[PDB]
Order: structure tokens, then C-alpha cells, then sequence
């Protein structure tokens, strides 16, 4: 066929000054103008593809920054959503909030009901096949989550040239809670040799791996997506 | 962070144009993320920011992260599962066309060039 | 002594360069070791031979077969069946050749009706 | 897009005046030159790849000649080897020779080794399925060596057109041990029907066929090769 180019949508999510911050009387210096412009007191302005104020919600951040990609996913495209800042800027609470609440779960949460309801509605004739992965990655070494016992794994390149870590450990999921239930493990084994989590993240990148394969039995034309939903380590300098 | 450092390194690199020896091999995320960072996949960064002036050197940083990464171009395309049975066959068909145009294009020519000869 | 006989009859005309009714088919032997007399092979060949006087007439003649052969080039191709993967290359610029050949079309059928 | 252009090499090996030259006082006529180089007596130089001296050992014939094709067809390249010349010139000693004794065994005998020898140290990425054949061509008609039972087989011809004995006796090896029972197998049966030995093959062409295919599971690529060791049948004139 004929593929397309696209450039790399980027989306600038602010967080609310928090009890420190307040407490140290801070000001706001972000000042918000449309959907994806943010000036910076007196200096050019910003311009993204979406800019989220700290109201934006997180059902709000879901559909303005990954509800396209699920579906993208499911249809043969690589999807990979990942958030970038600095330590207690806002990466977690986005990738992942408070995953069993409702209302503040954060994208992987929520990626993992929407995949589930879209499969759900798609015709019989459509079999899907999604297999989950979760691994970290720290002072450049990767450790699967889903077993701890794998501490260096490695990194090779499949069929067609194209990295992937070897020998992690893969679960078909078949629910939104199956997925759920991996990520609740994969949190938990994270502490297996920490001392400090708050540290440990701050400098571990987690990487939670959706591998989607759909099949039309009737027309047989078969597809796989990969996304890649990525929490990275805190980019504060030296 | 030597990955953000690769990280980084990637994207500048790439928001180039460079294309060339674009540091992926320089971490092992930057390897995982090749697709997701110059290739076929669809990509969106959320930056996470502070409105605090104490945060605003790293904010500054952090922007420039996003604005750099908005200038990136993946070559975005469905991923088929196909025997290779079938990628012969079907290349074989997309060989049947090839053939096809040659006459058709050598039709033309002989007209134009005959037509006119 | 057939066998031998087709060899003679392709090595000599390998040899010269005729290729084009080169005689395998004049044996099977001949027919086994086609692609090693011309095809697609790294072939070596040990002629083995005797020091006597007594016998300088074949060595001879064996030393001139054995001439003969060296000026034989075959061409050599690892025989590594393509990938699935490796396939779908092939179409994949074969689809840029097919596309660039519409434009050499379009360009091409643009004058023609034009006039 | 290219397959590359490349000569058969000629090497040419001279066998140590015997007992019986002795005895009558045979002059020695070759003369060399270097190590490609050789005359006789007074006539214009013949140049081969390669030229073996009388004590040029069983060790050195096959470094000087088979030690490559081994690699070449573990690479994916097909791999011919035979000699030729009249009866009596050294032939069998080269290709067979002392097949047991590991001083002086032949061609045939050490290629087996190198073969096992070299997969061990291989990738282990790729199995490995070596098939092996052993027949004769004598009067224009091949005979199975591992079957005396089959005594006209016929040559085929394969999809890309190239020809092969058709229903061979075709034997699995996954040792050096194994491939010479199926030597030491076919020199025996070729005694089927032989009134006196040395003429017949004096007279005869045993062809040893070694198929070598390997396929990395990790790229899945897939590989062959073929080697054709042959022994032809006396060339003397008349
Ligand atoms: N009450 C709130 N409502 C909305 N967002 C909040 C609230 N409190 C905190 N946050 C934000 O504060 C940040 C806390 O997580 P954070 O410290 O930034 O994670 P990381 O350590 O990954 O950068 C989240 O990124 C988020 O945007
Ligand atoms: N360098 C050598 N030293 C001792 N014997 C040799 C040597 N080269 C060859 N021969 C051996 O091989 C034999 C030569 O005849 P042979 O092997 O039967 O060849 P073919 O029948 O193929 O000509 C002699 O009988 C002998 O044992």
C-alpha cells in the first residue's frame, strides 16, 4: 500500500501547586491561552498539540491523548503513549492515577477498559488475541515485573529488525480485569529489592506492553498492534 | 539517567532530519522505543510539568523536550500477518502489474513517439 | 567409458565458453553434477595423478583436463530461502517500482491527451 | 541484484613412485615449481590453484583442498570435490584412503568430522539436518549403495530445474560416527554382485551426497547446501 507520515503529537498536562508549593506561597506562572498554547511569564509562547491545565481531569487526558490510539491499535497500528517530566511533575498520575478509582484511574486503567469494550462490540467473526507485559527498566538494566527472579534481560531483534526484550513474561488477558490484576502484580514485585521506591522510580522507567493480534476468520486477513504505554524516570538535571 | 540521555540524544537526533546513526543503540529504552520514536507507530508524549518558578528551569527543559519531539515524522502503516506463501504470491501479483504498466507505458510511448513516433 | 566422456564433452566446451547445448544430458552423471560444472557451486577438483615416465601420457592429458577446468567460472549464490518477512521486502519496493512507474505514467500519459 | 563469478580450482596431486615402478627403475618426471607450478621433463608449465608433491600427506591434501567447502557449505553454498585420473593414480586413497586410521584417512572421512566438528561450535540459534546418499554410476546406470535392492535408478529434476538421483535411499545424520557406518555400509554392498573389486570400480563412479539445511529459530531463516563427494572411474585411454 502507501504509508503515511505523522508527526509526533505532544501534549503539555500542568499539575496543580501542591501543599508545599501553597504553603511556600507560590505563584502560577503558566499562563493558559486556547487549547494548546501556554506562555510562560514574559517569554515566547508554547504551542503543543493539546495543552492540559491542572483542571483537566483524567477522563479528559484519556480522550484528548490515548482514546485515538486504542483504537488505532486495534485496527494494525503501533500505538506508544509515554509521559516525560520531571520528579512529582505528573507522570505517574497520569499513566496511571489511582487505578481502581474510577474517577482519577489514569491511561493504562483506562486502556485497559476501552481495548476490552471495543473488542466486546466487534463482530464474532473477529478473534482477538491480547497479551500483556510489564517490565522496568533501571541503571539500564530491565526486570521483569511479572517475575523478579529475571533481572537482565535482554534486548534482540525480531524477524524483521526490530528490537524487543527477549525471554519476558507474557499473559493473554481476556477482561479489563485480568489486565488489571497484572498491573496490581507487577506494582507490588516492583518493591522486591527496593528500599526506596520513591528513589526507585524517580529513576526507573516502568514499561507496560499491550501486544494485540486480530483475526477475521471469515476473510482471514490477520493484524497485530503494539503499544507501548511508558512511564519514564524523573529528566531533572544534573 | 544515561537513557534519558539516550532518550534525548534520539530525538534531537531525530528531530534533525539526520535519520543517520540516530543514537538507538546508545540505552537499552531508546532500542525498545525505536519504533515508537522514528518508525512505524503512532506516538504521543504527555509532558508532565510544575507551575512552581522554583520547577521553572526544569519546566523550561521540559517544553523544549516537547517542542523538539513535535517535529518528529513516523511512517505510519497497518501491520499484516502473512505466510510466506502469501508474500510470495502477492508479490508475484504486484509483478503481474509491474509487467502490466511496462506494455501499457510502451504502449504510449509508441503512439506519442508513433502516434506522433 | 560414457560418463567420463560427457565430462570431456562439457568441460571442453565450458572451457571454450560455449555454453549453449554444453552436452550434461550425454550422461546422468553428467546431469547430477550440472550445476557443479557451471552452476551455482564451489567446486574443486583433485586430479590425482602418477610420477612415472612410464605412464607421462595420461598425466598428461590429465594435467590438461585439469587446465581446462580452472578456466570454468560458475556463479556462486548462498541458497538461503527468503523469509516471510523477507519477502514482503520484495513486494514492498516492487510497489515503489509499480508507483513509480504510474508516475512515469502520469507525466508520460499527461502530453497524451494534451494531443 | 547478484550471485558472484568464481573458477573451479584445479589441484593437482602426485603420487610417490610405487613398489612395483620401483623395482623396474621408473624414472620420476614431474618437476615443480613453487606451489602451483610443475613440468615435465622439458615441456611448457602446467598451473594449477594448487600442486600436492608425493609427500604431500592426507592432512595437507584436505587443508590444501577440502578444508573451505566445509565452511562454504555450512555458509549455504553448494560443495563438489572429486578426483580424477587413470586407474591406479591415487583417487580413492585421496577421497576415501584409510578410512579409519586418523593419519590416513581421506577427504570423505575428515569432512564428516569437520562437519559435526564445526555445528557443535555453531550458532545456537540454528538446527541442523544433514541427509546423506551413497551411490554408484556404473554402465550409465545408478545404483543404490545403501540398498542393493534398487539398481536402475533414475535422474529427476526439481522445481528451479536442477536434476538428482530419484528415490535414493536417503539417511538422517547427526554425527561423524553415523555418516562413516553409511560409507563403510555402501563400500561393502558395492561388493553385491562384484566378481573381482578392482576392476568394477576401476571402471565404476561412487558419488557421496551430503545435504546440509539449517534454520535459525530466533530469525527463522532458513538455509542449504549440497556436497558431492565423488570418486570418478578410471580416465585411461583406450
Ligand atoms: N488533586 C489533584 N488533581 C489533579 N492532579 C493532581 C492532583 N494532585 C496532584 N496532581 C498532579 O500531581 C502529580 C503527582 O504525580 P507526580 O509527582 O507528578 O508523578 P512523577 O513522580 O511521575 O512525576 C501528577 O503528575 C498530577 O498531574
Ligand atoms: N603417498 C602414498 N603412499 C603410499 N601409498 C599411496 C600413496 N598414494 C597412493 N597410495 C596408495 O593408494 C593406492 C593407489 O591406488 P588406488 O588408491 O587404488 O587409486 P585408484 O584406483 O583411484 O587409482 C596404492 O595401492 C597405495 O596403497
Amino acid at each position: 500500500a502507501d504509508p503515511a507520515e505523522c508527526s509526533i503529537k505532544v501534549m503539555c498536562r500542568f499539575r496543580p501547586l501542591n501543599e508545599a508549593e501553597i504553603l511556600r506561597g507560590d505563584k502560577f506562572i503558566p499562563k493558559f491561552k486556547g487549547e494548546e498554547t501556554v506562555v510562560i511569564g514574559q517569554g515566547k509562547p508554547y504551542v503543543f498539540d493539546r495543552v492540559l491545565p491542572p483542571n483537566t481531569t483524567q477522563e479528559q487526558v484519556y480522550n484528548a491523548c490515548a482514546k485515538q490510539i486504542v483504537k488505532d491499535v486495534l485496527e494494525g497500528y503501533n500505538g506508544t503513549i509515554f509521559a516525560y517530566g520531571q520528579t512529582s511533575s505528573g507522570k505517574t498520575h497520569t499513566m496511571e492515577g489511582k487505578l481502581h478509582d474510577p474517577q482519577l484511574m489514569g491511561i493504562i486503567p483506562r486502556i485497559a477498559h476501552d481495548i476490552f469494550d471495543h473488542i466486546y462490540s466487534m463482530d464474532e467473526n473477529l478473534e482477538f488475541h491480547i497479551k500483556v507485559s510489564y517490565f522496568e527498566i533501571y541503571l539500564d538494566k530491565i526486570r521483569d515485573l511479572l517475575d523478579v527472579s529475571k533481572t537482565n534481560l535482554a534486548v534482540h531483534e525480531d524477524k524483521n529488525r526490530v528490537p524487543y526484550v527477549k525471554g519476558c513474561t507474557e499473559r493473554f488477558v481476556s477482561s479489563p480485569e485480568e489486565v488489571m490484576d497484572v498491573i496490581d502484580e507487577g506494582k507490588a514485585n516492583r518493591h522486591v529489592a527496593v528500599t526506596n521506591m520513591n528513589e526507585h522510580s524517580s529513576r526507573s522507567h516502568s514499561i507496560f506492553l499491550i501486544n494485540i493480534k486480530q483475526e477475521n476468520v471469515e476473510t482471514e486477513k490477520k493484524l497485530s498492534g503494539k503499544l507501548y504505554l511508558v512511564d519514564l524516570a524523573g529528566s531533572e538535571k544534573v | 539517567n544515561k537513557s534519558l540521555s539516550a532518550l534525548g540524544n534520539v530525538i534531537s537526533a531525530l528531530a534533525e532530519g539526520t535519520k543517520t546513526h540516530v543514537p538507538y543503540r546508545d540505552s537499552k529504552m531508546t532500542r525498545i522505543l525505536q519504533d515508537s520514536l522514528g518508525g512505524n507507530c503512532r506516538t504521543t508524549i504527555v509532558i508532565c510539568c510544575s507551575p512552581s518558578v522554583f520547577n521553572e528551569a526544569e519546566t523550561k527543559s521540559t517544553l523544549m523536550f516537547g517542542q523538539r519531539a513535535k517535529t518528529i515524522k513516523n511512517t505510519v502503516s497497518v501491520n499484516l500477518e502473512l505466510t510466506a506463501e502469501e508474500w510470495k504470491k502477492k508479490y508475484e501479483k504486484e509483478k503481474e502489474k509491474n509487467k502490466a504498466l511496462k506494455s501499457v507505458i510502451q504502449h504510449l510511448e509508441v503512439e506519442l513517439n508513433r502516434w506522433r513516433n
